Parts: C-alpha cells; structure tokens; sequence
RNA sequence: GUUAAUUCCGAUAACGAACGAGACUCUGGCAUGCUAACUAGUUACGCGACCCCGGUCGGCGUAACUUCUUAGAGGGACAAGUGGCGUUCAGCCACCCGAGAUUGAGCAAUAACAGGUCUGUGAUGCCCUUAGAUGUCCGGGGCUGCACGCGCGCUACACUGACUGGCUCAGCGUGUGCCUACCCUACGCCGGCAGGCGCGGGUAACCCGUUGAACCCCAUUCGUGAUGGGGAUCGGGGAUUGCAAUUAUUCCCCAUGAACGAGGAAUUCCCAGUAAGUGCGGGUCAUAAGCUUGCGUUGAUUAAGUCCCUGCCCUUUGUACACA
C-alpha cells in the first residue's frame, strides 16, 4: 500500500498553508520549491510530501479543501458572509395570516394592520405519519 | 445434451471452500440473449471463452 | 527472412487452432512464434502475463522435472527440437499444428472439487496447463525405465494425443477426469 | 550497560538517554531526525499594486 | 471506508501527546553525464609472430579518453500523467513514458516466560571442596562402544543416465600471526597418484589469478540386465600432518561389489532470478567438510485467492477458567 503517513500529510498541508503562491502543478517543480523552503533530511521522504503537495494543488483546483487556511479562499468566504442584497425577502406587501395567528393579534395591541391577508383554514386535519 | 461455448462477461467473485473457483457470469455466444452463472476453476479474465458440456446447470448465488 | 518467421526450419503461418476458446491461451500465430523455444524470462511477474509466453517454451520449461533435470533448459530444447523432427518423420504435417491439436485434445473441459465433490468447468488458461502437464508426465513415465527414448516418447504421445486414439496417458487421464466430473455432478 | 555487586546479589544497570539536536554538533549529533520537517516561516510581503521604478546607477 | 500497518479519511467527551509501524541505514539495478586512475583498462599507432590489402594475439611499448574497472558527490520514482471505481476524501486497478510502478536484509514498542546459559568471563550471591584436592600438571583410555527407535543431511535407485575425450564460461572471498611454534602458491624436474625436491612472487586491484569451478555443450562406448546404475563392507600396499593414528586421522592405487526397481501412515520448505540441480570461498583446521555461513552458473511448474485445517490480530457475546 502507497498510503502517506502523517509525517507527510501534516507537514505538506503546512508547506501548502505557508507557500500556496510559490507551488505548483508540475512536480519536478514544486519538489523543488518545497526542497528549497522545507528542511527535509531524506529524498524518499522528501518525494512523499511532494507528492502529496501536487495531490492537494489538485484538490485545491478542483475545489475546496476542509483542512487548509488558504488566504484567498477566507477573502472569498469573507465575501460571501459579507454579501448583502437589494431588498429584503422580510419586507412583504402580502403576508399570509392564518385566523388564529389573526386571534392572537388581536388579543395582543396589534390587531389591524396594513399589509396581512388572512387565508382560509386548512380544513381536514392529516397531519400525522401512519405508524409502522 | 450438446456442447455450447460461453463468453466470460463478469466475474463475481472467488467461491469454494479454499477459494478455489471463480464465480463468473457467462453469455452463451450462440444465443446472445440468455446468460447464467457458474463456477470456474482456474485462472479467469475478463473476455474469454469457456467450453461448456452442457448449459442446463447453474451454480448457487451466495 | 526479415518478414515471416521461421521456427528453426518450421513456418510461423499455417498453425490453425481449432477451438476459438484456446484462441487466445495458444501463443503460436504471428507475433510469438520465435527462432528457439529458449527466452529470457520475465513472464512468472504477473497473472495473466503467462497466457502470453508461446506454448513451445512452456512445454519446455514444463519438460524438465524430477530432481536431476530441473535448469537444463538447453538440453530440453534439444529435446523438443529432435521431437519436432520425429513428429514430422512420422505424421507428416506441422509439428506445431501436431501440438495444437493434442493440446485441444488432451485438455479436459471439466473437472471436480471441494465446494463430496461438485463437477466445473475450468478455465481455458487452466485447461492449457493441465495439457502441458499431462502430455509431458506421460512421455517421461513412457521414458523412463525404457529403451524408448525422451524425444521418441514424447513425439508419440504427441502424436497420439493429436490423434485420440485413447493409448496416450493424457488422453488417458484427460477422459478420468471427465468421466469422474460426469459421475459427481 | 554497567554492573554493581551488592552483598545479596549483582544488579545490572540500563541507562539510556536520548541527546538533543544543534547545529554545532557539540551537545549533540548534527543530522536532524528523519521525522522531523523544519519548515521555514514565510517573510511578510507586501505585494504592489501599482508599477513603479527603482532606477538607480 | 481504506491500508502490509492503531496507515489515513471521517465521526466524536474528548484534547494534546509518546513508543512501535512508517520514517532510517546497507544492499540490487539506471545515469555513453561530473570526479577519478602505471595495483583496471579502452581504442588508435609503432614493432614482433603466423595465414592468404585484410584477420588473430591476456606478445611488447606509448596517445587521448573512461564505455567496460573501482568508489565518491549527485540524480532518478512520487500513485507523478491518462482511463475507470470510490462520500469524489482516504484510497484501489489498468495503461503510456520509462532500468525499476511491492528487491532483499538490519534495527525493531509495553508486558512476560520462573525458556537457555554458573560449561564464555578475573559478572556474581549462597552451599561444597581446599593438600591423600572437585586446584593444577603428566601417561593411557573414553567422549566413536551397539540386539534397538527418532531427527537434521549426503549418496543413489539410472538411457532426460553412466564412462571416456574435446570445447567453454564466475562471484563472494581468503592468504605469512604479540603469546603463536601453523599462510596462498606460480614455475622447473622425480613419481601413475597421493606427494617430494629448489628457485621466485605476495602483508594484497601488484602474486596465486583473465581466479581456465562444476552443471551444461559436442563426439564415441553402453543397451533396460541389480547393468559400465549405486559404492556400502572388506583385504593388500604407498604418501602428508603431528611427540603419538591402534578403535583403520585424511589422501592415492588395485581388488571385493550389499541393500536400493521412485518408497505406507505421516510430514517439511517455497511462489521470480524463487524452488531445485550445480560447484567455489570463510568458520571449526597442525592434519580436515557429508555441517554451517556467504557467492556464482543453469533455471522452471503453479498461484495474484481463501479461512477448509493449523494459527494470529480487532469488535460483540457467554463463562461455574484466572498456576487462565
Ligand atoms: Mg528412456
Ligand atoms: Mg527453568
Ligand atoms: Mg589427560
Ligand atoms: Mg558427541
Ligand atoms: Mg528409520
Ligand atoms: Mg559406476
Ligand atoms: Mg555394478
Ligand atoms: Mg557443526
Ligand atoms: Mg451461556
């Protein structure tokens, strides 16, 4: 089995998390950018975190990776929390309002209001699952 | 009872007790519509064909 | 001869197999047949990769056996060679269409086994091994103790597995086998 | 591996100490361990957004 | 889920870790590229010898160079590229390029055996003996004894073989000693042989040595007969080592010529340069390999799976066991 170890893994994913900009698709590339950043005592170890740096470009091309911090990757998330539209879905000419919900409103201080629409009652009470 | 060949199309997997025999789909290549499933011995690939003594047995599914 | 291949003295071309389930398990036709049955090797790494080496170089590295015989992979050339010879002195056709047909003969289609005994049919790659190995155990149980040589017997049960006229030991053993798979199944 | 003879028999003594890394070699041996990756920290950079010149000579 | 692996992915009252595995070292292969070379050579020349311009020479000497030689720094292989399977993660299979797409060993965790060693020790507790000695030295014998059974091995049962000639190829290696008295041997004569007599070389890429090893290849003799298979037993003689060989130390010659016709129940080892055949070195060695440890030649059958037997590792279950 050609399975990585963690020696491997966790180092690589710090040399990706440190050096994104510097690494690259080709591996006899980044098998040098990585001898040149990284300390590695050993060239089969240093061909195993090679390896799996170009195996984690390629996840990373492909699309997301959970256990990474990459900079550009938080800019977008950051902008996509940031991400604020026009109008709000909240702001609604026509809110349907069931009578009780209707009953409780008016009970409360609020009871005529200018954009509500009472509906109909949902007639035929089916709302539970048949057992077994 | 004739002599009919049949075509390796799938192999299941090995069956018998020391895993011995190889559980293979075969498609009978005189008649391309009926296919049964047999235990072979020996080495199987995929895409070959076996000369099958008769083609009225058929091994267990387990 | 740099276009057709000549297997010592023997055409490559005019070897038809006649079972198309032994089409691909016979390695004989236009890119295997070589000048000796000798090689280097390479062929035991992988599965399948046996299915590819010629039958004349199987049956030369099946021939030798037994203690005293096993590396001498010149002189059972020289065998199978001098056997070749004999086939053609006395059948009169190809040798090497003489082996195909006691290959196809000699094969049993069935065998039994521990799933009592329950009856199957074999592989064809298997099916050529079992041959190889039933043709060579009776020329060399024909050779041994006899005046009879090596070449001589194994060129007889050659020639008579091709035949089948059921006095070869691996016809012998072949029609054992399915008779026994016959009965248990 | 060392012994010591008391009055009721002979002890034997194991003593087994790991010695740390440097780079002089002196308290140590020089080669790091082969599982150990030293990974250098990256420098802070700024990276420019506008194209300038530093002409000088 | 995956892996040779508590190897990883991922879940998660766990987080952070540690040994082991892995990683590491040596070995094997690929680099017509770098460094190297009168203790390795290469190819060109100049001669010499022989055959009819050309061919051979490990016959001689020198001109650049390292392909063959050796050993140093590097490099090269990582599931990297492609096509599929797979939570599209961990990973798996096949294929292209390619010397390799699992070479082999060493090291090897916690805990334990009342496993072996007091006959390895001037490692040692306790007990025994200590002068008519269980200390030490010398002579002889024994450790080899033979109605019997077991184990590791060698020789074979032959014609795929034996004998007799001819051809033709290796790599590990080792080699003149503190005491230490004992090395590897070229070459020339004597003898059939074991061996003996003299000049030399070698503390070793210098000399043995281009290590002219066997299996194998070629050509006669044999003819299925316990035969020219097999060489046990035994008689007569001749040499080496040593103070001393008788219970034959070993080796050589002639002769004597047994069982053994492929082996019952049972069982060992192994899957690639592997098993097996086959020979060569080291250790024991004054004399010495049927053992062991390394190396080389020829070199396959079948398998790329399984828990059926023998066992091992996780999870669950039950226990009236815990020297289990
Ligand atoms: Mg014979
Ligand atoms: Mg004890
Ligand atoms: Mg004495
Ligand atoms: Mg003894
Ligand atoms: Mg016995
Ligand atoms: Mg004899
Ligand atoms: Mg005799
Ligand atoms: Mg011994
Ligand atoms: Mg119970």
């Amino acid at each position: 089995g050609r399975v990585r170890t963690k020696t491997v893994k966790k180092a690589a994913r710090v040399i990706i998390e440190k050096y994104y900009t510097r690494l690259g698709n080709d591996f006899h590339t980044n098998k040098r950018v990585c001898e040149e950043i990284a300390i590695i005592p050993s060239k089969k170890l240093r061909n195993k975190i090679a390896g799996y740096v170009t195996h984690l470009m390629k996840r990373i091309q492909r699309g997301p990776v959970r256990g990474i911090s990459i900079k550009l990757q938080e800019e977008e998330r950051e902008r996509r929390d940031n991400y604020v539209p026009e109008v709000s879905a909240l702001d609604q000419e026509i809110i349907e309002v069931d009578p009780d919900t209707k009953e409780m409103l008016k009970l409360l201080d609020f009871g005529s209001l200018s954009n509500l629409q009472v509906t109909q009652p949902t007639v035929g009470m089916n709302f539970k699952t048949p057992r077994g | 009872q004739p002599i009919k060949l049949a075509r390796v199309t799938k192999v299941l997997g090995r069956t018998g007790s020391q895993g011995q025999c190889t559980q293979v789909r075969v498609e009978f290549m005189d008649d391309t519509s009926r296919s049964i499933i047999r235990n072979v011995k020996g080495p199987v690939r995929e895409g070959d064909v076996l000369t099958l003594l008769e083609s009225e047995r058929e091994a267990r599914r387990l | 001869t740099p276009d057709i291949k000549l297997f010592g003295k023997w055409s490559t071309d005019d070897v038809q197999i006649n079972d198309i389930s032994l089409q691909d398990y016979i390695a004989v036709k236009e890119k295997y047949a070589k000048y000796l049955p000798h090689s280097a090797g390479r062929y035991a790494a992988k599965r399948f990769r046996k299915a590819q080496c010629p039958i004349v170089e199987r049956l030369t590295n099946s021939m030798m056996m037994h203690g005293r015989n096993n590396g001498k992979k010149l002189m059972t050339v020289r065998i199978v060679k001098h056997a070749f010879e004999i086939i053609h002195l006395l059948t009169g056709e190809n040798p090497l269409q003489v082996l195909v047909n006691a290959i196809i003969n000699s094969g049993p289609r069935e065998d039994s086994t521990r799933i009592r005994r329950q009856a199957v049919d074999v592989s064809p790659l298997r099916r050529v091994n079992q041959a190889i190995w039933l043709l060579c155990t009776g020329a060399r149980e024909a050779a041994f103790r006899n005046i009879k040589t090596i070449a001589e017997c194994l060129a007889d049960e050659l020639i008579n597995a091709a035949k089948g006229s059921s006095n070869s030991y691996a016809i012998k053993k072949k029609d054992e086998l399915e008779r026994v798979a016959k009965s248990n199944r | 591996v060392r012994h010591v003879l008391l009055r009721q028999g002979v002890l034997g003594i194991k003593v087994k100490i790991m010695l740390p890394w440097d780079p002089s070699g002196k308290i140590g041996p020089k080669k790091p361990l082969p599982d150990h990756v030293s990974i250098v920290e990256p420098k802070d950079e700024i990276l420019p957004t506008t194209p300038i010149s530093e002409q000088k000579g």
